[PDB]
Parts: C-alpha cells; structure tokens; sequence
C-alpha cells in the first residue's frame, strides 16, 4: 500500500505548502489541534519513502570525468 | 602592430599623447 | 495534472507576498487557524515543481570562457 | 498580466511602509488574521519579477576599467 | 510483541507526518494535551525498534574497493 | 507621481519617529492591527525612491585625492 | 519648515527620556497603541537632520597634528 | 530652557533609580503605559546635556606624563 | 539636596537587596506598576554619587612597590 | 545601625533559599509583587556589608611560599 501513503504524503505536503495544513480546529466548546511538523523533514520524508517505493529513477551514480 | 593602436580589451584607449618635438614639450612649463 | 499545481502554488505564493494569506478565521465559536510557511521554501518548492514540469528551459548549465 | 501584480505587489510594498498593512481585523467576533512577511522578502519579489516582465533596463553587465 | 510495535510506530510517524497527530483534545470541560515528540527522535526509535526484530536486513556493512 | 509618495513615505517616518506611529486600534469590538516595520528599512527605502525620483543631487562620487 | 519638527524631535526625545512617551492610551472600550521606537535612532535621526538644517557648526573636519 | 532641561533629567534618573518611575498606571476603565527607557541611555543623555550646558568644568583634557 | 537623597538611594537599595522593592501594587480596578532597574547599576550609583559628595573618601591613589 | 542590618540582609538570604521568599501577595482585589533579586548578587551584597562592619576578620591577605 505504499503508493497510498506516498499519494498522501505528496498532497499532505502540497496543502500545508500553499495555505490550508489546519493547525487548531475548534468549534463552540470542541477544539483539537494537531502538531505541526517543518516542511524540510517532510521532503525528506517523501523523498525516501519515494526511493524506498520502487518507482522510477531519480538518483544516478555520481558522475564521471572524460577528456 | 597591436600594441600602438588601441590596447587590450579597451585598457589604455584614452592614453594619446600629443606626438611633438622635444621644445614643444619642454618650453610651455620649461620654468 | 502538475501545471494547476504550479498555478496554485505561485498564485498561494503571491498572496502570502502582498497582503492576503490568511492565517486565523473565526466566527464567534467556529474558528480555525492554519500552519504557516516561510517564503524561502515557497520559492524552493515553486522552482522544484516548476523545473520538474514540462515547461519550457528556465535556467541554464554553467558557464564558458574564452579569449 | 505581469504588469497587474507587478503595480500589486508595488502598492503593496509601500502599504506596509508607511503605516496600511494590516495584520488582524476583527469585529464583533468575526477575526480574521493575515500573516505578514519581511520587507527585504518582498523587495527582492518586487526586484526579479520586475526582472521578468518586460520592464525597462535596471541592470548593467560588470564595470569596465580602463587607464 | 515487537511485530504490533513496528506497525504502531510507523503509523503514528505516518499520522504525525501528514496532519493526523493530536497535540491536544479538548471538549467542554474536559481537555488533555500530550507530550509532542519531534520526528528525528522518532525516526532513531523506528530504526532501532526494527533492526532488533527479526524482520529481514534494511542495513548493510561498509563498503570496500577494487582497481 | 513619486513627488507625493516621497512626502507621504517622509511623512509616515517623521510619525513613526516621535511618537505618530500607530500600531493597533480598538473600539469595543471593532479593532485593528497593523504590521511594523522598523526604522532601518524605512530609511532605506526613503534614500532608494529619493534617489530614483526627479530629486536632485544628495550623495556625489567618489573623493579625489592630491598632494 | 525644518525648524518645527526639528522642534518636535527634540521634544520628544525629552519626554521619551524622561516618563512621558505615550506606549498604549486606553479609555474603557477604546484603546490605540502607539509604536515604539529606540533612543539610538532617534538620537541619529536628530543629528541627521539638524545638519542638514542651516543651523550653525557641530561638527569640525578631523584634526591637525603639529610639534 | 536648558538648566530645567538637566534639572527634569536628574530627576527622572533619581526617581527611576529608587523607586519612583512609573511605567503604567490604570483607574478601572482608563489605562496609560509609558515606553521604559533603559538606565545607561539616560546617563548618556544627561551626560552629553550637562556638558553641552553653561555649567561648570565636569571633565578635562587628557592626562600628561613626567619623571 | 545631595547627603539626604544618597541616603534615600541607599534605603531603596537595601530594600531591594532583602524583599521590599515594590514592582505593581494594585487595588480594585486601579494598580500602577513601577519600573524595575537591575542591582549593578545601583550598585554603582550609589558609589559615584557617595564618591562625588564631600563625604569621607574610599578609593586611594593605585599602589606602590618596594623592596 | 549595621548590625541589624547585617541581620536582616542574612535572614533575607536564608528564607529566599528555603522556600520563604514571597515574590507576591494577593488577597481578592488587592495584590503586590516585589522585583526578585538574584542570589549571586545578594551574597555580594551580604559579604560586602559584613566585611564593612566592625565584625571581625573572615577573610585575610594572601599567602607565603617557604621551603
């Protein structure tokens, strides 16, 4: 099920990037707020879980030098 | 040559100096 | 389905710049606030969808020397 | 459209600076709170979007030298 | 019991991640806030909690070299 | 229409100087608030629009130097 | 009109010193807040510009040296 | 009006020293509160316009050397 | 006026040395709260102004050296 | 009147130690606080005084080297 997470992930990181991760949600006498996480560890985050996906290549062996 | 006309990359373009005889370039300010 | 995305993401960018990105709305017993983010990684994340994308070339490769 | 928020961004810039932007407004329980970003952000906006669009010369290649 | 430890784990990392993870709970007169952990913390806790379950080899050791 | 801006803009700064700068205002439900910026970048942004406006000569060249 | 909010500064740079600077004014129901700024810059703001007032020296160009 | 001037200024000190500068006050309903200023910048105030005053000789020139 | 107000100073200091400075004193509806300075700056206060009256010295011409 | 001085200045040290430092008092509608004092500084204080006084040696004067 990982393209399920990795989907959510990705959209998760697109709404709290443009303006609509809700922090604290209250209506009269019920509140919750969520903990907020950065936005680097998030990248980071997709980015392995990504790799660890088998989806296509995104990393090459570093990079060689010829005359 | 290249050196006379103009310089490197523009370098001494404003360095023209007035080609005369020594006594024109030695009486004005000789004093 | 990245272009509307790009759209989105530059348009958020842009009213987080002027004056209307909206962090609290309440009204009288239904208020809700939203995470807020810095604009370095706005810019960071408009470019690398941006470049990501089928757009045309927007940056190009170093830079040659000759006499 | 460049131009459009190009003359935004512009006014917006000199709303902050002298004394407009507003931060939060509220009346009578209806709060609303915007966020606001640094001045120095929003003059580099002003400067490579500007940039962008088809505004005139502002920028000149290096400094010659010369004897 | 380590198998259920590992499932946990990785879905309150996945919850924490997206917008899922409840920092605080609150219904009229009755409200309880938990201890928030930060992520990398969390991250050292999955990978330590997995390597010693039995669970296959995700690790390797270092590597050598060859002309 | 820089001649007018530039008053305006000097005018916001003598305020803010001396005590005209106003933050926030409240009438028993009805309030405001307005970011503040602070002096340094108001003076800067009042030497730049100077400057590029018809205003004349503030700041010259570099100073010689002679025996 | 250089000599009026010469005036003005200076006045207030008194009152700021001593107990009179205004920070928040309150009566009930209606309350505005006054931004605040430091006495540096309000000290360099004075100097500024009560020389590029006509009025008479402050200042002397550095300083001989002679046996 | 500079010797009520100095005289305004060393009382302020006296007062902010002990006790007696108040930083707000308030009457249920009508509430004031004055910027605090730190103590070192007063001392450089009253410092600087007791020197620039007709008073006598407070500091003198630098110290000479002899055997 | 100098004996007696050194003497108060030096009350004001022993008073906040063991529990009496007095910060905020409130009343129903009306309380004023008084600036507070920090201790080292009082402390030396009271030692140049109890240094510049008349009374008996504490301080000596550095020292000498002999064999 | 030193020694009671010295006195209260020490019983002050040893309450504030304990738990008998009150930083402020409120009864319903009526409430102090006194600025708190560090500790570093009140045995500065302590010892400063008590050295003044005509108490007797605490402290003596360097140290002999001899083979």
């Amino acid at each position: 099920t990982r393209q399920e997470e990795l989907a959510a992930a990705r959209a998760a990181l697109h709404d709290l990037m443009t303006g609509k991760r809700v922090a604290t949600v209250q209506k009269d006498g019920r509140r919750v707020e969520f903990t907020a996480t950065s936005v680097s560890d998030l990248k980071k985050y997709i980015a392995e879980l990504e790799v660890q996906t088998g989806m296509t290549q995104r990393r090459r062996g570093p990079a060689g030098f010829y005359v | 040559y290249h050196g006379g006309g103009s310089g490197f990359g523009g370098q001494l373009r404003s360095w023209n100096p007035p080609s005369e005889s020594v006594d024109a370039a030695l009486l004005p300010n000789f004093t």
